[PDB]
């Protein structure tokens, strides 16, 4: 989200624009501000990716590992789990020459302008794209012998060799048996069933899209409408007096609605930072988790670490770890 | 608009039919007001001003802008628009439709490379204008055989070295 | 020091208002008549001010004006302004007329001279002059074979002028400022404050470059609001005939633009901030060069039309039905918050007589009021007389 | 600054084995020089660039059954069941690129 | 120092050469002045104390 002050303050009223002039340094220093925080935001994002594919896929084909039912399948373009945790986290956004013409036959990051949402750098198809040649990965890849000049290996011996190495059961116990294979599906079956409500990392997802579209909706609701002395969304707007003191109203409330949208920049600034920090972290746990096994614990969570997937959730990443159980 | 005691611009429609009727107005729970009434008798409902969020593709190399607009649109906007307020301000200066509408030729023309300047969803625009390149991703896809035995992607060239990341350990003191 | 600043600045653009001196009619042996544009009838609103461009042409190849089809080197010619507070018309309906106290600036002594002068301007009654006989426009004039010989120019040729067509009255000051001739491009510029009128110059200070300074404040504190250009017209013999540079007036407004400045101080360049996205971006960064990206520029808001107001429509029903009372026996209708068309219960009738006291027929159906009245009653036309105020 | 002490207690001493952190291929050396403010690392990395699509198995055997694949990179192509693996090819009858596993199905070659 | 309408601390040096030499002063992007004029004539570009 970048805010496109000198028209949010003010609403675009001539005098408050004038008044907005004798502050055209902040004005300046915020959208400058913004404008660096999504290039750093952009280049998280492109270096991630950059340091998601690189090498070499299966491909995409209907049939992964035999017989383990991966519901990770593009089904043909944004694979069906990927499918569950966009359908049941509630975005009321966005608009793509779609939206703002469907809201207009009427969230409003393009009505007030004001603030304004920037598409994410990359197409849904896409970024599907990235984690689609990453599953057709996860099997040649997750072998190792080295990151990344590597293979194409069925999923399931994929699977034995991960299950091979570190729930150190030798071969004798996957020949004799397998089924396995359905207790691997049945764990899936049961990682499809539970999204809602009380399986956090799920409402982790939403405390995400909450929170971004809490601070950006809500908070800029909060900015304006209202905030200051009088402050009918002009000080004394045409049908109140004065005009003497007009300026002294109106000077309060660009004084006051700038500064808590300096806040607001200032909020950017943190939780992009804090956001580049966590997809370090993504980073890190896809070069190890999801590549490689990766021999550690939590991480990767909770158990002798098997199998990594993953899909793109709302402003993240999402990792559907399979891990040993041993009860 | 300018309703009885309150001010306001907004795009009144006959929509249904949420309200008190007796009084007249209704809110949304804020000072604004989501919107009908007043007229005799019907619903119409208000909505906020239409803006159109603009932007700028500069590409300072050749010195070629291209202003961008917001996800609408390419059917309603015109060249030079004369319905609307500010460029800003003074003066101004039709292709889309895959982000929003652009003052900027040409249609697709991919896939390159992809860099910068590199503008939203996916118009990856190079220059020399010259917008919507779609330029990904593409791995060297091993493929997948079916029998005891499975292909595998070794290469040859060693190709080393890179410079690599500063980590920024302090502050000034 | 390159910066964004804010100030009275022309447009991106903007062409501005051009205005051309003529040479004026003549025979081989003697000018006759004036001939200029229609310049002093199209009075200006001041606003902030304005900056001229002049000179510009000079030393290229351009028409006479006067004949078409004949062409001169162009020699620079500096611009002639009236300026003032009060405008209205001459005695016989021609527009153009400065009452009270009026700043003029005239140049003068074949362009080696301004003089700035603030006195009220009195028409003169002689034919073709103001409140004579036969006026179509003033002027003003200089006749080169006898004012602009070498070493001998006339200084006072178009203050003499000037002086036929207005008797000069109670003029509190009269300054002239010397100019050096040449033909090089240069730029004027003229703002008020409280302070006074102030002249700006690119002579003085930045000759080869064009920036402009102050080289003069006027004690005007009437607050101008109006200008013209008076036009001058050259009375040269067919033969000796030349082309004058066009000048060009560009209005004055607060902007904020990038301004860079060189090492020796003088402003070569700047960019126009709200000329559009590009130039916003480009100024963003306090600078003239803007790294190669997307940048937001703001909207772009929709125009107001079709203001709906709500408040309803007056009620005049009981006088339709049944017989208007005697004159002193009058009905009164009141009226406080409604509608009311009234030209729709005029329409009803037919309408022998409508005279208003303190207001006008126009009027009365135009504003609101916080109170009508209305009485009615039967009233013959013919007492029409016996019925005023 | 814990994070450099993290790179350079790992990717400058030892290997290290890891992705990026230490960035982008197979890292092989990193070297640290003073940045105004940081550190700043030259990691070296290999980068592949000519692929070259061979087949493997996953190992081999005989009448009898003790198999080999893998020390530690895969396979065991074909023509005739040669080992240079990650990154170039290809090696000579192996001898020491071999652990020898269990049989596994696919018999005799050995998947 | 203490100049026309202006106060201030400097340290005044022979500097050279930029200004704009016809009215005097020379400012630097900010309130501050870098600091020239006013002398009779030349360049005494001033300092922060
Ligand atoms: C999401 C999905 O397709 N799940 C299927 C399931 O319906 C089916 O019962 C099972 C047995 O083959 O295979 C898997
Ligand atoms: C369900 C509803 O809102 N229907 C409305 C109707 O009441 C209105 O008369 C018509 C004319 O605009 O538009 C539609
Ligand atoms: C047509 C055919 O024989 N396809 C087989 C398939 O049935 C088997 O599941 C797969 C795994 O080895 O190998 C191949
Ligand atoms: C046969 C072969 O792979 N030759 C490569 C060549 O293509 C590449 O240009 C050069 C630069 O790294 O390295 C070597
Ligand atoms: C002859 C003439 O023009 N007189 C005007 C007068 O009409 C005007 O009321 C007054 C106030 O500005 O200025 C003078
Ligand atoms: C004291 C006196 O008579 N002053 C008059 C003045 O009123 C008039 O406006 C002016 C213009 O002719 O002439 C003089
Ligand atoms: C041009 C020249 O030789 N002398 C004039 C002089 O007559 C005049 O008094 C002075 C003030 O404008 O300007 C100079
Ligand atoms: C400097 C000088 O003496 N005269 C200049 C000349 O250089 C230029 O060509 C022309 C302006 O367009 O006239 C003037
Ligand atoms: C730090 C900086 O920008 N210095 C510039 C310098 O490079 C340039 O040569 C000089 C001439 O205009 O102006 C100043
Ligand atoms: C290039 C320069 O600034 N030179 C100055 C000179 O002008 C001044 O006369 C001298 C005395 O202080 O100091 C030195």
């Amino acid at each position: 989200v970048t805010v496109d002050c000198k028209q949010y303050v003010c609403n675009g009223f001539q005098k408050c624009e004038q008044l907005l002039r004798e502050y055209g340094q902040f004005c300046s220093k915020i959208n400058q501000a913004l404008h660096g925080a999504n290039l750093r935001q952009d280049d998280s994002v492109r270096n991630l990716f950059a340091s998601v594919k690189s090498s070499q896929s299966s491909p995409i084909i209907p049939g992964f590992g035999g017989d383990f039912n991966l519901t990770l399948l593009e089904p043909v373009a944004r694979s069906a789990i990927e499918d569950l945790l966009f359908d049941k986290v509630t975005i009321a956004d966005p608009g793509y020459m779609q939206g703002y013409d469907d809201c207009m036959q009427q969230i409003c990051a393009q009505y007030v302008a004001g603030y304004k949402v920037l598409p994410p750098l990359m197409d849904v198809n896409m970024e599907a794209a990235y984690t689609s040649s990453l599953l057709g990965s996860i099997a040649g890849v997750g072998w190792t012998a080295g990151l990344s000049s590597f293979a194409a290996i069925p999923f399931a011996q994929s699977i034995f060799y991960r299950l091979n190495g570190v729930g150190i059961t030798q071969q004798v116990l996957s020949e004799n048996q397998k089924l396995i294979a359905n207790k691997f599906n049945q764990a899936l079956g049961a990682m499809q069933t539970g999204f809602t409500t009380t399986n956090e990392a799920f409402q982790k997802v939403q405390d995400a899209v909450n929170n971004n579209a809490q601070a950006l909706s809500k908070l800029a609701s909060e900015l304006s409408n209202t905030f200051g002395a009088i402050s009918a969304s002009i000080g004394d707007i045409i049908q109140r007096l004065d005009v003497l003191e007009q300026d002294a109203q109106i000077d309060r409330l660009i004084n006051g609605r700038l500064t808590t949208l300096n806040a607001f920049v200032a909020q950017q600034l943190v939780r992009s930072e804090s956001a580049a920090l966590s997809a370090q972290l993504a980073k890190d746990k896809v070069n190890e988790c999801v590549k490689a096994q990766s021999k550690r614990s939590g991480f990767c969570g909770q158990g002798t670490h098997i199998v990594s997937f993953v899909v793109n959730a709302p402003n993240g990443l999402y990792f559907m770890h399979v891990g040993y159980y041993p009860s | 608009y300018s309703l009885y005691g309150v001010s306001g611009r907004g795009v009144f429609q006959n929509c249904t039919a949420v309200g008190v009727r007796q009084q007249r107005f209704v809110y949304d729970a804020y000072q604004n007001l989501v919107g009908y009434y007043s007229d005799d008798g019907n619903y119409y409902c208000l909505r906020a001003c239409v803006s159109v969020p603009v932007s700028v593709i500069y590409d300072k190399e050749t010195k070629t802008h291209a202003t961008l607009f917001g996800s609408v649109a390419c059917e309603h906007i015109s060249s030079t628009m004369s319905q609307y307020s500010r460029s800003t301000r003074s003066m101004l200066k039709p292709v889309g439709c895959v982000l929003g509408l652009v003052n900027s030729s040409l249609f697709v023309e991919d896939c390159k490379l992809p860099l910068g300047q590199s503008l939203c969803a996916l118009p990856d625009t190079p220059s020399t204008m010259r917008l919507a390149s779609i330029a990904f991703n593409h791995p060297i896809q091993v493929d997948q055989l079916n029998s005891s035995y499975f292909k595998l992607s070794i290469p040859t060239n060693f190709s080393f070295g890179v410079t690599q990341e500063y980590i920024q350990t302090t502050i000034q003191k | 020091i390159t910066i964004t600043y804010q100030g009275l600045f022309p447009y991106q653009g903007d062409h501005g208002d051009m205005y051309v001196y003529s040479a004026g009619h003549a025979t081989g042996t003697t000018p006759q008549k004036l001939f200029v544009a229609n310049y002093s009838q199209d009075v200006k609103q001041f606003a902030n001010g304005f900056v001229v461009r002049i000179g510009a042409a000079a030393n290229s190849t351009g028409t006479v004006i006067i004949s078409p089809s004949t062409s001169a080197t162009i020699r620079k010619i500096y611009p002639a302004f009236m300026l003032g507070s009060s405008v209205g018309n001459f005695s016989d309906g021609k527009m153009g007329r400065f009452f009270n106290h009026t700043l003029v600036l005239l140049p003068d002594g074949c362009g080696t001279l301004l003089r700035a002068f603030y006195c009220i301007l009195e028409p003169r009654s002689g034919n073709h002059c103001p409140a004579g006989n036969s006026y179509t426009s003033f002027a003003t004039y200089h006749t080169p074979a006898t004012d602009c010989s070498d070493g001998n120019y006339n200084r006072n040729a178009s203050l003499n002028s000037f002086k036929e067509y207005f008797n000069l009255r109670n003029c509190t000051f009269m300054y002239t400022y010397n100019i050096t001739e040449d033909e090089i491009l240069e730029w004027f510029g003229i703002t008020q404050t409280a302070q006074g009128v102030h002249l700006f110059s690119s002579r003085y200070v930045d000759l080869y470059g064009g920036n402009m300074f102050q080289f003069a404040t006027l004690p005007v504190y009437d607050t101008i609001k109006y200008y013209s250009i008076i036009p001058h017209s050259i009375r040269s013999i067919q033969s000796d005939r030349k082309a004058w540079a066009a000048f060009y007036v560009y209005k004055l407004q607060p902007l904020t633009f990038l301004l860079d400045f060189s090492v020796d101080g003088y402003i070569r360049r700047a960019i126009d901030c709200g000329f559009n996205d590009l130039s916003q971006l480009h100024c963003s960064y306090e600078s003239f060069d803007v790294e190669s990206g997307v940048y937001s520029v703001s909207s772009f808001e929709a125009k107001p039309s079709g203001s709906v107001v709500e408040q309803v429509e007056c009620d005049f029903s009981p006088l339709l039905s049944g017989t208007p009372p005697q004159v002193y026996n009058f009905k009164r209708l009141v009226f406080t918050n409604c509608n009311y068309n009234l030209t729709k219960l005029l329409s009803l009738f037919s309408v022998n007589d409508f005279t208003c006291s303190q207001i006008s027929p126009a009027a009365i159906a135009s504003n609101c009021y916080s109170s009508l009245i209305l009485d009615y009653f039967s009233y013959p036309l013919s007492m029409k007389s016996d019925l005023s105020v | 600054a814990q994070l450099a002490k993290d790179k350079v207690n790992e990717c400058v001493k030892a290997q290290s084995k890891r992705s990026g952190f230490c960035g982008q291929g197979t890292h092989i050396v990193s070297f640290v020089v003073n940045a105004p403010n940081g550190l700043y690392f030259m990691h070296v990395g290999y980068y592949p660039s000519n692929h070259i699509e061979v087949v493997s198995a996953y190992g081999l055997c005989d009448a009898a059954n003790p198999t080999n694949c893998i020390a530690p990179v895969n396979g065991y192509f074909i023509k005739t069941n040669n080992t240079r693996i990650v990154d170039e090819w290809s090696y000579t009858g192996s001898s020491f690129y071999a652990p020898e596993p269990i049989t596994s199905l696919n018999t005799k070659y050995v998947a």
